[PDB]
C-alpha cells in the first residue's frame, strides 16, 4: 500500500500582516513539495528527486493552485471568524489534509478531504466522497455552501482519479528510493537510575518507511505495559529513528531481550545487553 | 499534484 | 482555541564521534498553534546556522519542526534546544545528551 498527503496551513497574523499559508505534500514518509506564501514571489518548489525531472509547466501548474489556495484561505479565515463572531484581534489556523489510500493493486481504498479549525475538526469530506461531517453549526454553514456547489462532486474526481494517478506515477518515477525499505541500525544502551534499578533503551536509527515495532521481553515473556516508547522521529536525512526503554532491577539486565521487527528486516533482530 | 478546485468555507 | 505544548527531542543524525561532522537535531512535535520558536545552543550560545522543515502536522492536527545543524561534536562542547511557545511561560532547555 502506498499514499499521498497534502497539508495545509493557514495562519492570520493580526496587526503583523495578511494570514501565512503553507502546503507540503508527501507521498508515503517523503516529502516531496513546499509551498510558502511568505517567501517573495513565491512558488511550488521541489523536495524530493523524483519530481525534480516534472519539468516548468507542472511547476508553473503547481505553484499556480497554491497562490489561489493562499489567497483564498484569507478569504476563508475572514468568513470562519464571523461565523463564530470573534474577535478580530486573536490569530487563528486553518488546516486541512487530504490524500489517496492505494491497495497493493494500484486501486483506491480511501480517500480524504478533512479540515480543521482553531486545532479541531470542522468539515470533512465523508468516505463515500459524495457527503460531509459538519463538526458544529458553523461548518454546517459551510456545508450548505459546499453542497450547493457540488463541491464533493469536484473533490471526488480528483481524489479517485488525479490523486491516485499522480501517485501511481510519483512512485514509478521514484522507485528506487520509495519503493525500497532501509534496514534499521540497532543497538542498546544501559544507565542506572538509582542503586537498585538501571534503563535498558533499545535503538532503531536510520530505518525507512517509518513503521516499525520495538519491544521488550523479559525471559521470553512481552513487557508491553513496562515499555516505554518514543514516537518515531526523523533523522533528518529521510530515514527514522525510534527508542524503546524499560527499567528493570540492577542485575537482572540478563533476562530482557528487545526484538525489532521493520520491512527492512526479513527476520526479527534480537538484541542483549 | 495538487488539487486544482477552490471554494471558500 | 486549545493549545498543545511542544515535546522536545535533541538528538544527532549519526551516532556522535568525537572529531566526525553530523547534524545536530531538535525536533519539536505535537504543539498547536504552529508559532515556535526553536534556538540550537552551543555552550549556552545560540548557533547562528540553523534551519528547519517545512510546517506540517499529524492526524490529531498537531504541528511538528525538525530544526538542525552541521556540527562536529567534541568532548568538552556542550548542545542543547531552547524553546519558547505561547503554552511556554519561560524558554525551555533541553541538553543534548549523547549517551541516551
Amino acid at each position: 500500500s502506498h499514499s499521498m498527503r497534502y497539508f495545509y496551513t493557514a495562519v492570520s497574523r493580526p496587526g503583523r500582516g495578511e494570514p501565512r499559508f503553507i502546503a507540503v505534500g508527501y507521498v508515503d514518509d517523503t516529502q516531496f513539495v513546499r509551498f510558502d506564501s511568505d517567501a517573495a514571489s513565491p512558488r511550488g518548489e521541489p523536495r524530493a528527486p523524483w519530481v525534480e525531472q516534472e519539468g516548468p509547466e507542472y511547476w508553473d501548474r503547481e505553484t499556480q493552485k497554491y497562490k489561489r489556495q493562499a489567497q483564498a484561505d484569507r478569504v476563508s479565515l475572514r468568513n470562519l471568524r464571523g461565523y463564530y463572531n470573534q474577535s478580530e484581534a486573536g490569530s487563528h489556523t486553518l488546516q486541512r489534509m487530504y490524500g489517496c489510500d492505494l491497495g497493493p493493486d494500484g486501486r483506491l481504498l480511501r480517500g480524504y478531504d478533512q479540515s480543521a479549525y482553531d486545532g479541531k475538526d470542522y468539515i470533512a469530506l465523508n468516505e463515500d466522497l459524495r457527503s460531509w461531517t459538519a463538526a458544529d453549526t458553523a461548518a454546517q454553514i459551510t456545508q450548505r455552501k459546499w453542497e450547493a456547489a457540488r463541491e464533493a462532486e469536484q473533490w471526488r474526481a480528483y481524489l479517485e482519479g488525479t490523486c491516485v494517478e499522480w501517485l501511481r506515477r510519483y512512485l514509478e518515477n521514484g522507485k528506487e528510493t520509495l519503493q525500497r525499505a532501509e534496514h534499521p541500525k540497532t543497538h542498546v544502551t544501559h544507565h542506572p537510575v538509582s542503586d537498585h534499578e538501571a534503563t535498558l533503551r533499545c535503538w532503531a536509527l536510520g530505518f525507512y518507511p517509518a513503521e516499525i515495532t520495538l519491544t521488550w521481553q523479559r525471559d521470553g515473556e512481552d513487557q508491553t505495559q513496562d515499555t516505554e516508547l518514543v514516537e518515531t522521529r526523523p533523522a533528518g536525512d529521510g530515514t527514522f529513528q525510534k527508542w524503546a526503554a524499560v527499567v528493570v532491577p540492577s542485575g537482572e539486565e540478563q533476562r530482557y531481550t528487545c526484538h525489532v521487527q521493520h520491512e527492512g528486516l526479513p527476520e526479527p533482530l534480537t538484541l542483549r545487553w | 499534484r495538487a488539487f486544482p478546485g477552490l471554494r471558500y468555507v | 482555541a486549545i493549545q498543545r505544548t511542544p515535546k522536545i527531542q535533541v538528538y544527532s543524525r549519526h551516532p556522535a564521534e568525537n572529531g566526525k561532522s553530523n547534524f545536530l537535531n531538535c525536533y519539536v512535535s505535537g504543539f498547536h498553534p504552529s508559532d515556535i520558536e526553536v534556538d540550537l545552543l552551543k555552550n549556552g550560545e545560540r548557533i547562528e546556522k540553523v534551519e528547519h522543515s517545512d510546517l506540517s502536522f499529524s492526524g490529531d492536527w498537531s504541528f511538528y519542526l525538525l530544526y538542525y545543524t552541521e556540527f562536529t561534536p567534541t568532548e568538552k562542547d556542550e548542545y542543547a534546544c531552547r524553546v519558547n511557545h505561547v503554552t511556554l511561560s519561560q524558554p525551555k532547555i533541553v541538553k543534548w545528551d549523547r549517551d541516551m
